[PDB]
RNA sequence: CCUACGCCGGCAGGCGCGGGUAACCCGUUGAACCCCAUUCGUGAUGGGGAUCGGGGAUUGCAAUUAUUCCCCAUGAACGA
């Protein structure tokens, strides 16, 4: 049915973005968009926001696929 | 001499187009 | 002190004038990365990365690209290099490290250095193009 | 070695422009800006609030390119693709009036000259400046 | 009654040149255009027959082949046949049709009201 | 030397079946830098069995209506899903890709032999090159129907129905189907 | 209520 | 992004119940009487970044996109973005939102039917009306 | 197998396969001269999800369905059916006592039975046991009547012998014959 | 009548000014998809734009049964 995913952020929505994510071994904002039930305009900025946290590799970057990739 | 290469380009295009 | 040759796919021409140079290589004054199909970047790459950039020492390559389409002109690009190289080092240098710099390039992919043998032929009348045709109904 | 704007990343180049009439603020600004699409063949607005900066930057480098281009060539540059509905897709020109009159700013500012050749071309000022900020991109380019 | 802010009296007195900002694309299109003389006699016999009629009355219906004509409003409160290939159907010209045409008035056709398919 | 992609390597490579060890070229001098290579390959007989694998997935992957010119938005899928493997691996992407079509390609095979009207089938023995191109089909065919409506990227879909074949999932639609052709093969036989 | 002017035709359109 | 503390879950601008999550230049679209350029023109005039969604706003851009809203003219959204130019009464370059909007359609299709016009029976019968080739077509929805 | 859930609700929610198995389930009624004009309690063979069942109910008929496959007996489950709902292949016979049915419907079912996929007795036998079983379970003077898609006349022959052999009688009506886009093939029979 | 160029038109279009009775002038026939970034994030949603209400401009003796084009608003069916 409805795939009407979260728009915003929520308090355990960000305990788990801010935490579970560097954990994953492939870090794609289809991937976080999908296991957290995140529309991928949110997971997409909140991955370039993870860029801006210096915690996550990006490895690739592109139209519309931008990889990025948990450290060490 | 980048004149001359141009022309000859075209002139190959030319032959191209011939064939 | 200079060679001139071509590359020819469909409607895309390249025409490469080399000679004594400098390892200069401008496509109509742009280098081999601003061309917008940039994944093919790589097979437009293959002259340099297969024959190491070494041997691309002393030569000026002017590249001149008429007609075509991006891919077909990508194609013509590599074809017109390589070609390019190989008639400069069988004009001015050897027969033996331009035989060894054919064998190496066809060996690997032979439309390196042949031309294509198809087009997008012309029409014998009865359809849209050549081979198929027009549709009808029964009852 | 005088570099070559043919030399660069060409939307690096379109978007350091951009900054680059940004930063200089004086020229004669038309009032539309905040109105227009860029022709019939697209839907909707344009998301950027300095689009028309952006697009006389991309407009002088397309006189860069080359010369003997006029309105009619700098409308038939910005064509594309209208969709007619559920009849099929059809290409569409550019908007003669937008494109003129950002001719016309930039020819304000002695960066696009009149010919005797009916054309507008680029003046000798702005190959001088696009040479400049070619060269600010390149060590952008072959230095980063 | 009220006319894109122009009343009836205000509209009637109103000068021929000063209509044509008044009206549709079309219309200021045809009236640049300028009326054809067929038109300008049909509006005279409108003249004669508003005029002639009992104060009481209303005007002696006149017939018309004529639809492109566009509905001035000086032929307001009139009644014209309008000719739609067989039949003149009698119209009282009301100020609500000040902007359109006399041919949407006589519907040319009859309804289709289906029946049933025989051998199809 | 040769990589693909700039990086990928390809010396690492094994083939493990036999049966299908030719009719997979990727080893030595069939290893090029890029899928496309736009040369003539379906020219006659089993000249498609000396074309490169990642080229296979590459022009089978254009097969919908939509995007049957549009190479160039199949090999970036390509480029994200190797990319993507790589990171839910580790290892080599291609092992991965060759241990997928290895194990997703059928063995036995029905085939209607009699009139049309008997259809009383009879499970035969799979040719290799259609074991090989049935793999490829049931893998791009996987990556096409999970990927209809989603958030995903076709690139991500591909990438991980190629590493749920290439471990023999449950989840894979190929080894679905591949369990399927070889359950009916127990039938017909 | 049918106009007094017009025929049967737009009356049947009525 | 942030997490924006007033959030209306539920926004209700002119007798519409508008789902302010979703973005400000496509939830001002879901009333009648505006489309998605129109929305785009008012947000260029009414000072809103676009980053933004629907529910993330003060009151204060709220009053003043209802204010450029319903004053069209004064607020330079000058007259072709406008839902009605001339009306029959006053002419008047105007915007008609969405109990307007089907009051003035049911507004001009009483005066058609008043007018005993050609669109008007057509309107009074709900048949097409722009001169259509019905004669494969008419399928879903006539009985 | 053939059908999935997916597949199942993608048949049942298509406004263009609705409107044609309606019609035809219709036609099929109007040759069906036992229950045309009579009550009567009926057999659907076949049934999928209802959609020819419905419709016998329109007419005030009580019936059972009869389907090979889950997914479309599930989707029928919530289209309100007032009939009987069955998992149970036609091809190994019809499980009813001697005499249950008036009458028999079927709507683009039978033609499965010259498809040898599902089970390793023959076409032919499950065809014979079909029709031997459809006889026996209908009444004395019984109808049946079957739209069915056959690949090609020998079909036909095929399915109009095993049904002479069970005891049938009646023929074919082909409607529209003239357009192999829209024909139709009916097979209409009675008992004893 | 094919147009270039300039001016005036938020968009369709006007106004001035040449070449071209023709591989020349339109013409280097400067296209679309494609690509690279942005936004959207799987739902009838910004997909699909039908179905209409206001206008605006051309074609023409003549657009009313919408000629065509443009600008708002409307947003049904459609889940392969």
């Amino acid at each position: 049915d409805k795939l009407n995913n979260l728009v915003l952020f929520d308090k355990a929505t960000y305990d788990k973005l801010c935490k579970e994510v560097p954990n994953y071994k492939l870090i794609t904002p289809a991937v976080v968009s999908e296991r957290l039930k995140i529309r991928g305009s949110l997971a997409r900025a909140a991955l370039q926001e993870l860029l801006s946290k210096g915690l996550i590799k990006l490895v690739s970057k592109h139209r519309a696929q931008v990889i990025y990739t948990r450290n060490t | 001499a980048a004149a001359a290469a141009a022309a000859a380009a075209a002139a190959a295009a030319a032959a191209a187009a011939a064939a | 002190q200079s060679v001139q040759v071509f590359g020819r796919k469909k409607t895309a021409t390249a025409v490469a004038h080399c000679k004594r140079g400098n390892g200069l290589i401008k496509v109509n004054g742009r280098p081999l990365e601003m061309i917008e199909p940039r994944t093919l970047q790589y097979k437009l790459l293959e002259p340099v990365l297969l024959l190491g950039k070494e041997r691309f020492a002393g030569v000026d390559i002017r590249v001149r690209v008429k007609g075509g389409g991006h891919v077909a002109q990508i194609y013509a690009i590599r074809q017109s290099i390589s070609k390019a190289l190989v008639a400069y080092y069988q004009k001015y240098v050897d027969e033996a490290s331009k035989k060894e710099i054919k064998d190496i390039l066809i060996q690997y992919d032979r439309t390196l250095l042949v031309a294509d043998p198809r087009r997008c032929e012309s029409k014998k009348f009865g359809g849209p193009g050549a081979r198929a045709r027009y549709q009808k109904s029964y009852r | 070695p005088g570099v070559t704007v043919k030399d660069v990343n060409q939307q690096e180049f379109v978007r350091a422009l951009a900054a680059f009439l940004k930063k200089s603020g004086k020229l004669k600004v038309p009032e539309w800006v905040d109105t227009v699409k860029l022709a019939k063949h697209k839907e909707l607005a344009p998301y950027d609030e300095n689009w028309f900066y952006t697009r006389a930057a991309s407009t002088a480098r397309h006189l860069y390119l080359r010369g003997g281009a006029g309105v009619g060539s700098m409308t038939k540059i910005y064509g594309g693709r209208q969709r007619n509905g559920v009849m099929p897709s059809h290409f569409s020109r550019g908007s003669k009036s937008v494109a003129r009159r950002v001719l016309q700013a930039l020819e304000g500012l002695k960066m696009v000259e009149k010919d005797q050749d009916g054309g507008r071309k680029l003046t000798p000022q702005g190959q001088r400046d696009l040479d400049r900020i070619a060269g600010q991109v390149a060590a952008a380019n072959k230095k980063h | 009654f009220t006319y894109r802010g122009v009343d009836l009296d205000q509209l009637l007195d109103m000068s021929y040149e000063q209509l044509m900002q008044l009206y549709s694309a079309r219309q200021r299109r045809r009236l640049n255009r300028g009326l054809r003389r067929k038109q300008h006699s049909l509006l005279k016999r409108l003249r004669k027959a508003k005029k002639e009629a009992p104060p009481m009355e209303k005007p002696e219906v006149v017939k018309t082949h004529l639809r492109d004509m566009i509905i001035l409003p000086e032929m307001v409160g009139s009644m014209v046949g309008v000719y739609n290939g067989k039949t003149f159907n009698q119209v009282e010209i009301k100020p609500e049709m000040i902007g359109h045409y006399l041919g949407e008035f006589s519907i040319t056709y009859k309804p289709v009201k289906h029946g049933r398919p025989g051998i199809g | 030397d040769i990589k693909l992609f700039g990086k990928w390597s390809t010396d690492d490579v094994q083939i493990n079946d036999i049966s299908l060890q030719d009719y997979i070229a990727v080893k030595e001098k069939y290893a090029k830098y890029l899928p496309h290579s736009a040369g003539r390959y379906a020219a006659k007989r089993f000249r498609k069995a000396q074309c490169p694998i990642v080229e296979r997935l590459t022009n089978s992957m254009m097969m919908h209506g939509r995007n049957n010119g549009k190479k160039l938005m199949t090999v970036r899928i390509v480029k994200h899903a190797f990319e993507i493997i790589h990171l839910l691996t580790g290892e080599n992407p291609l092992q991965v890709l060759v241990n997928a079509i290895i194990n997703s390609g059928p063995r036995e095979d029905s085939t209607r032999i009699g009139r049309a009207g008997t259809v009383r089938r009879q499970a035969v023995d799979v040719s290799p090159l259609r074991r090989v191109n049935q793999a490829i089909w049931l893998l791009c065919t996987g990556a096409r129907e999970a990927a209809f409506r989603n958030i995903k990227t076709i690139a991500e879909c591909l990438a991980d129905e190629l590493i749920n074949a290439a471990k023999g999932s449950s989840n894979s639609y190929a080894i679905k189907k591949k369990d399927e052709l070889e359950r009916v093969a127990k039938s017909n036989r | 209520k049918v106009p007094k002017g017009t025929s049967s035709y737009q009356a049947e359109w009525i | 992004l942030v997490i924006p503390e007033k959030f209306q879950h539920i926004l209700r601008v002119l007798n519409t119940n508008i789902d302010g999550r979703r973005k400000i230049a496509f939830a001002i679209t879901a009333i009648k009487g505006v489309g998605r350029r129109y929305a785009h023109v008012v947000l260029r005039k009414a000072d809103i970044d676009l980053t933004k969604r629907a529910g993330e706003l003060t009151e204060d851009e709220v009053e003043r996109v209802i204010t450029i809203m319903q004053n069209p003219r004064q607020y330079k959204i000058p007259d072709w973005f406008l839902n009605r130019q001339k009306d029959v009464k006053d002419g008047k370059y105007s915007q008609v939102l969405a109990n307007g909007l089907d009051n003035k359609l049911r507004e001009d299709l009483e005066r058609l039917k008043k007018i005993r016009a050609h669109r008007g029976l057509r309107h009074f019968w709900g048949l097409r009306v722009r001169g259509q080739h019905t004669k494969t077509t008419g399928r879903r929805g006539r009985t | 197998l053939f059908y999935d859930e997916t597949e199942a609700r993608k048949y049942v929610r298509n406004s263009r396969m609705i409107d044609i198995q309606t019609r035809m389930a219709g036609r099929a009624l109007e040759l069906l001269y036992l229950p045309e004009n009579k009550p009567c309690y009926l057999l659907d063979i076949g049934c999928g999800t209802g959609l020819s069942g419905s419709y016998l109910s329109d007419e005030g008929h009580y019936w059972v369905g009869l389907d090979i496959s889950p997914a479309m007996l599930d989707e029928a489950v919530d289209r309100e059916i007032e009939g009987d709902l069955l998992l149970g292949d036609m091809g190994q016979g019809i499980p009813f006592k001697p005499g249950t049915f008036d009458g028999c419907i079927s709507i683009s079912a039978v033609q499965w039975l010259c498809n040898a996929n599902k089970k390793s007795e023959n076409p032919a036998k499950r065809l014979y046991c079909f029709f031997a079983s459809l006889f026996s379970v209908l009444v004395r003077g019984s109808r049946a009547v079957l739209q069915l898609y056959p690949e090609n006349s020998e079909q036909l022959e095929l399915i109009t012998t095993q049904a002479t052999k069970a005891g049938f009688s009646g023929g074919m009506v082909v409607d529209y014959p003239n357009s192999a886009k829209a024909k139709k093939f009916y097979l209409c029979l009675f008992s004893g």
